[PDB]
């Protein structure tokens, strides 16, 4: 909407305060101006027609419980926007400051959040295996990296490309949560999931084993369900990316870790210069090894710790 | 269907 842009305060979905960027006319709309072509959040209205109307408030303040997951999708909309462009260089997911849209209350106790081709979708959980999804900068970034990779390798929702998809939303999720520092940590889902378990998340990327995802490709899931496993054997590739950061020994072989640093810009050349739609694991590994080869040499430790990484998870 | 299958 057209309107002068404004700063309003609110609540989110853990009780923190913070503010957010509004747009004033008449109401204050969530719509904010700063960032590229504008981010924008939607009130879904507990049904599934998309995107809903967009987010007006009376006041500018935000500390109605309805209001918490709009004031969390929107924020950390922000935080990953701003992830995109100051650490790599790219303005929104397009590369040229696409508007960001986010609707939330989507439908009724709806335990899932996702990129849509268009925009992000949060569903509220149902209390008990979530809380409002929107609550997790991790899942807030690792939904929005789909429209990143929707953009750039197109890698296909399905096998092998498919966990590769799913590993980069989470690798690049959890390099969004270590960029805004609060509570960062290589596990996925753990502020929104299970309200009533203290201690768990929907996978781990340390050891994808404590959630029964594989850490190894000779313990890979083959079968139909989960468009052929796609966050299962994710947690190949998300092991992988966590030895070449952090470093240890795997299945008897050892990783030099390079830092998260360096794993972010390793994987984000190779999502951007090298993966293609139909990327398998092996292709993969080669793509991580020449993005390090590209930006740290061929006799770097950089490409050592990659190629020892992939030898840890079986990947060739 | 995205976070989670
Ligand atoms: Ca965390
Ligand atoms: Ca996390
Ligand atoms: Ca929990």
């Amino acid at each position: 909407i057209t309107g002068t842009s404004t700063v309003g305060v609110g609540r989110g979905v853990l009780g923190d305060q913070k503010n957010i960027n509004t747009t004033y006319s008449t109401y204050y709309y969530l719509q904010d101006n700063t960032r590229g072509n504008g981010i924008f959040t939607y009130d879904a209205k507990y049904r599934t027609t998309l995107p809903g109307s967009l987010w007006a408030d009376a006041d500018n303040q935000f500390f109605a419980s309805y209001d918490a997951p709009a004031v969390d999708a929107h924020y950390y909309a922000g935080v990953t926007y701003d992830y995109y462009k100051n650490v790599h260089n790219r303005l929104s997911y397009d590369g040229n400051n696409a508007a960001i849209r986010s609707s939330v209350h989507y439908s009724q106790g709806y335990n899932n959040a996702f990129w849509n081709g268009s925009q992000m979708v949060y569903g509220d959980g149902d209390g008990q295996t979530f809380i409002p999804l929107s609550g997790g900068i991790d899942v807030v970034a690792h939904e929005l990296t789909h429209a990143v990779t929707d953009y750039t390798a197109g890698l296909i929702y399905q096998n092998e490309s498919g966990a590769i998809n799913e590993a980069i939303s989470d690798i690049f999720g959890t390099l969004v949560e270590f960029y805004a520092n609060k509570n960062p940590d290589w596990e996925i889902g753990e502020d929104v999931y299970t309200p009533g378990i203290s201690g768990d998340s929907l996978r781990s990327m340390s050891d994808p084993a404590k959630y029964g995802d594989p850490d190894h490709y000779s313990k890979r899931y083959t079968g139909t369900q989960d468009n052929g496993g796609v966050h299962i054997n994710s947690g190949i590739i998300n092991k992988a990316a966590y030895l070449i950061s952090q470093g240890g020994t795997h299945y008897g072989v050892s990783v030099v870790g390079i830092g998260r640093d360096k794993l972010g810009k390793i994987f984000y050349r190779a999502l951007t210069q090298y993966l293609t739609p139909t990327s398998n694991f092996s292709q993969l590994r080669a793509a991580a090894v020449q993005s390090a080869t590209d930006l740290y040499g061929s006799t770097s430790q950089e490409v050592a710790s990659v190629k020892q990484a992939f030898d840890a998870v079986g990947v060739k | 269907g995205a976070i989670i299958g």
